[PDB]
């Protein structure tokens, strides 16, 4: 019944900076809030267990405070190790968890190199028509892809995948897939990957037609 | 100016602190039996004294709990240990006509008894809840706790009962007693009173509800912690006491086996067989539940209230548990907690109930007790005073409260809410316009 | 100091019933409530229920009260969880977590368990198919869509592993079919399409199938 909206999705920064994370309560939760660190696929760890009180053994650089119904985690010196995921938590009512927020390396803005791929005709004989986009070496994480085949937007029958920031130049790479049957592939003619990314002014579209 | 320092002794000023409290026993009884002396505690109402109370925070509940454990340990210490009785059981349990209820029946085994070169066959009865099945043939059984703890038979001559206990502070410490009639467990009390000692609190031992305690001054009182709605236990305290009665109508036969410590077992049952059960004033019960629902929806604004029996957990929490003298009960409490709600001795309810001998010690497991059987038929009567409820979270748009309260400390938590203990600070200073003379 | 190990998990077949467990290292078994929380992939955590180790009282989320079950064995300091009739969406990672409880309230989680991944799928062992994501025909991308393999992992490299420039390989997507797939791509100049050799050295250890699938041929 109580939902924690944790914003923003991702925070870019450079080592040593002060960085702030926010957690929004759907309604009042008193001071009954906490914060945790999430490693690269390990046991999460406790950082701040009341609205401001830091947990034992945590470095002093971690901090947070109550803001009425808003709650805020602040790290004074964002170190190299702290570029990871953190999630907030409330316990005024039944337990719930926020979506969590990633902290990642900062760089210059860079748009994706956009490509589109029709199904392999070797694949198409089986009828497992798969159509693929590619959004390679962009920055920041904020991105979206819309599958537009025929003259209509498509949803539900698609899936995406996103890489970690490439260690050398800190740019993400993203790909999207659309799942179609042979009749589904044949019934529609126009096929397009519509790409919207913050480093791009207008939706860049790569498209084709069958054959 | 010219305000010279002056000092005052015997000052009325105090502070909160923990301390070791005296117990106090009755003049007659069965450390505890003869001492400490039975008091005659007095009480004054204090004019303008304003003190805060917190029945969750206060220390003396823990001291009650520790003292109860220590007294039980001391009482149980000289009794016999049932370790040699751990041998394999080869029992088939089909002799008496009403076999299925007990299914431990002359239950055979070997014991060393008089001479240590000898080994002799015996048998006795057991209720199957005190037994576990070994692999292979079902005839192979074992005592339930014997693979995990050592079992002491209760000293029959030292039968212990909920004797009231008065707690007295030592010199320099005073017990503050809130006389407010609608105290919720936290917040200021404007009706402070003080005493030498508390009234006679009994060590009641029960689950899902309590059987012997005091009663509220106002209507039924709700007490719960208020740090978060996600609470562990909610205490509901009755003003209108309601009688409960229970029976064990079958006649038991005591039999003895010597290790020369006299072990006692259950001999052949006499008379036709009934399942032990209880009774409740039917109209009174769910009149009281209606009152409790009306009180409970005060806190929770605009959501339904409903009761269901507890789910999961040991027999100590799935059923109401208590004891008629030297026997223990577990009553299948489905019917009593099945009402639902939305925004005077007729039609008597009866409820089935089971009894078992081998009791894991209430406060904590790892130490086992065995209660010898009580001969003949048994009944005991009590009048309940409150309920121990817990709320199931998660379910949106519908509250749900179910009988819990297996943790033994909560019974005394729900009774020692009256009091607080404060350290006296007799010495103080003040300014005044007079100094010493040379 | 305190540890919460876990066991069980792995693959579980559709509709089956599965059992996890956690072994509580020595802190005190009876003083701390234990909660079972999980995380679907690409989603935030959510709670299933909590079990008091002392008396064994469970309590469940409203959406799974028919399917869940908790219980313990106090002597072994061990806990168990039974979930009945696994559905596809329950593919997720399941955690034990200790709870810091006061005298009358429950507050938060301090120490999490080591984790226990679980995947719901009826698929037998089965090796990938590989197809060329044909280049669009100055710089054009070309890749290999690796389809319908089970179980993880899968191995992919390019040109006997030699071609390392501009190569990316996305993690494994668990389809609705209970079979895994991924895409590996590389960006090269258009001139190289008509001259250079391109391969995806795909190998799948559980099936031991290996394919050096060509990517160049559909440069048209
Ligand atoms: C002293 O004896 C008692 C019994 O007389 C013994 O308690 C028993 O412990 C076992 C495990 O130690 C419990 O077994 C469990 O039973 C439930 C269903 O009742 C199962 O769901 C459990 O399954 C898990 O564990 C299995 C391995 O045992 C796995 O094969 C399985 O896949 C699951 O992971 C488990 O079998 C049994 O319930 C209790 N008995 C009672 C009455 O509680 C106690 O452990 C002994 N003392 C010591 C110190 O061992
Ligand atoms: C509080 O609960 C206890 C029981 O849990 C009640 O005390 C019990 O009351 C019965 C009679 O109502 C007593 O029975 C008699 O005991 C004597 C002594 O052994 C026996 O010789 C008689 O034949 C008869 O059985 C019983 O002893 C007594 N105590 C116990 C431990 O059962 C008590 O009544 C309850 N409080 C109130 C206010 O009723
Ligand atoms: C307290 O008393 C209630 C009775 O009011 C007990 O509830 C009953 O428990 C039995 C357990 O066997 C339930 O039987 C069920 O049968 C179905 C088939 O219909 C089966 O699929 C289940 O696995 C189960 O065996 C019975 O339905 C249930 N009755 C009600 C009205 O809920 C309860 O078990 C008692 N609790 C204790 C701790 O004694
Ligand atoms: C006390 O309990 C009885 C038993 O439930 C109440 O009578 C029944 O209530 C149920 C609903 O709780 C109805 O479905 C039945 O029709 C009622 N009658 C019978 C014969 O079962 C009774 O009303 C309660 N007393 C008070 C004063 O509320
Ligand atoms: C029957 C019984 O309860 N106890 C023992 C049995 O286990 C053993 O096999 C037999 C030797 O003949 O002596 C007796
Ligand atoms: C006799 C007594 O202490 N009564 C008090 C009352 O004065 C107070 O207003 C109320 C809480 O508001 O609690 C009760
Ligand atoms: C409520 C109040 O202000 N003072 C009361 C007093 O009226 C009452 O007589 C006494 C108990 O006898 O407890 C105190
Ligand atoms: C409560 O009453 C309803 C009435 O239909 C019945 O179906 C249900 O089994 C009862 N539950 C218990 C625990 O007695
Ligand atoms: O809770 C104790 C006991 O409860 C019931 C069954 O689940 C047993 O396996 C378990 O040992």
């Amino acid at each position: 019944e109580i939902v924690l909206t944790q914003s923003p999705a991702t925070l870019s920064a450079s080592p040593g900076e002060r960085v702030t994370l926010t957690c929004r309560a759907s309604r009042s939760v008193r001071n009954n809030v906490a914060w945790y660190q999430h490693k690269g696929g390990q046991s999460p760890r406790l950082l701040i267990y009341d609205a401001s009180t830091r947990a034992a053994g945590v470095p002093a650089r971690f901090s947070g405070s109550a803001s009425g119904t808003e709650f805020t985690l602040a790290i004074s010196n964002l170190e190299s190790e702290d570029f990871t995921v953190y999630f907030c938590l409330q316990y005024n009512n039944w337990w719930t968890f926020g979506q969590g927020t990633r902290v990642d390396i900062k760089r210059t803005v860079a748009a994706p190199s956009v490509f589109i791929f029709p199904p392999s005709d070797e694949q198409l004989k089986s009828g497992t028509a798969s159509v693929v986009c590619l959004l390679n070496n962009f920055y920041p994480r904020e991105a979206k892809v819309q599958w537009k085949v025929d003259n209509a937007l498509q949803s539900g029958n698609s899936q995406e995948s996103v890489t970690e920031q490439d260690s050398k130049d800190s740019t993400y790479s993203l790909s999207s897939t659309l799942t179609l049957s042979k009749a589904d592939y044949e019934k529609h003619k126009v096929y397009a990957c519509e790409v919207t990314h913050q480093g791009l002014s207008s939706p860049v579209t790569k498209s084709f037609n069958r054959g | 100016e010219n305000l010279w320092v002056t000092v005052y002794y015997g000052v009325p000023v105090w502070k909160e602190a923990k301390t070791t409290l005296f117990c106090a026993s009755d003049a007659k009884a069965y450390t505890h039996a003869c001492v400490p002396t039975d008091p005659n505690p007095q009480e004054m109402v204090l004019k303008n004294v304003t003190e805060n109370f917190n029945m969750w925070k206060n220390d003396m509940v823990d001291q009650m709990h520790e003292d109860v454990i220590s007294l039980w340990d001391q009482s149980l210490k000289p009794c016999v240990k049932l370790t040699p009785l751990c041998v394999t059981l080869n029992c088939t349990n089909a002799t008496a006509s009403n076999s299925s209820i007990i299914e431990g029946m002359k239950c055979s085994f070997n014991i060393t008894t008089e001479l240590r070169d000898k080994r002799e066959k015996k048998n006795a009865l057991f209720y199957k809840l005190d037994i576990v099945q070994l692999d292979g043939n079902s005839s192979q059984y074992r005592l339930i706790n014997c693979n995990t703890s050592v079992i002491t038979q209760a000293c029959p001559k030292v039968s212990f009962d909920p004797i009231p206990i008065h707690y007295c502070a030592p010199a320099g410490y005073a017990i503050l007693k809130c006389n407010n009639k609608t105290f919720t467990g936290t917040g200021p009390c404007n009706n402070v009173s003080t005493v030498q000692c508390t009234h006679g609190i009994k060590p009641v031992v029960s689950t899902q509800l309590l059987l012997n305690g005091s009663l509220a001054e106002g209507e039924i009182i709700i007490r719960s912690e208020n740090i978060t709605k996600n609470v562990k236990t909610i205490i509901v305290h009755l003003n209108e006491s309601v009688k409960i009665e229970c029976t064990r109508p079958n006649n038991k036969t005591r039999t003895s086996i010597r290790i020369g410590q006299w072990f006692y077992a259950t001999g052949q049952v006499i008379g036709d067989i009934r399942e032990a059960y209880c009774n409740i004033n039917e109209s009174k019960w769910n009149e009281t539940l209606q009152r409790v629902s009306k009180k409970l929806k005060e806190y929770f604004p605009h959501k339904n209230i409903t009761f269901q029996p507890s789910s999961g957990g040991d027999l100590e929490i799935t059923t109401h548990s208590f004891n008629c003298g030297g026997e223990f009960f577990y009553c299948n409490t489905s019917s009593l907690f099945n009402r639902t709600y939305m925004a005077n001795s007729t039609r008597t309810i009866t409820i089935h109930c089971r009894i078992k001998q081998i009791i894991n010690m209430w406060q904590e497991v790892g130490r086992a007790m065995y209660a010898p059987p009580i001969a003949g038929n048994i009944t005991c009567i009590s009048n309940i005073t409150g309920l121990l409820l817990t709320r199931d979270g998660g379910k949106n748009n519908t509250e749900t409260f179910r009988p819990g309260g297996g943790n033994m400390k909560d019974n005394w938590r729900s009774e020692l809410y009256k009091y607080k203990v404060v350290k006296i600070e007799p010495l103080g200073v003040a300014p005044t316009r007079c100094k010493r003379r040379v | 100091q305190v540890r919460l190990a876990q066991y069980g998990g792995g693959v579980k077949r559709l509709g089956a019933t599965m059992t996890l467990s956690c072994v509580a290292s020595g802190y005190t078994f009876n003083d701390y409530y234990i909660h079972w929380v999980r995380q679907a992939p690409g989603q935030g955590f959510e709670l299933l229920g909590y079990i008091d180790p002392a008396n064994g009282r469970p309590d469940y989320a409203g959406a799974l009260r028919e399917r869940l079950s908790f219980y313990r064995d106090k002597s072994m300091e061990t806990l168990y969880m039974d979930l009945r009739s696994l559905r596809y969406d329950d593919t997720a990672m399941y955690y034990c977590v200790r709870n810091v409880g006061t005298a009358g309230s429950l507050l938060h989680y301090d120490h999490w368990g080591s984790g226990s991944p679980v995947i719901v799928s009826s698929a037998s062992t089965k090796g990938p198919s590989v197809f060329p994501l044909a280049p669009s025909s100055g710089t054009a991308a070309l890749g290999c869509l690796v389809k319908d393999y089970f179980p993880e992992p899968v191995t992919v490299s390019w040109n006997s592993g030699a071609l390392t420039s501009g190569v990316h390989t996305f993690p494994a997507v668990l389809q609705s079919s209970g079979l895994y797939s991924l895409s590996s791509v590389v960006t090269v100049p258009s001139s190289s399409l008509g001259t250079q050799t391109y391969i995806c050295n795909v190998n799948h250890k559980p099936s031991n199938t290996k394919v050096d699938k060509r990517v160049e041929p559909k440069s048209c």
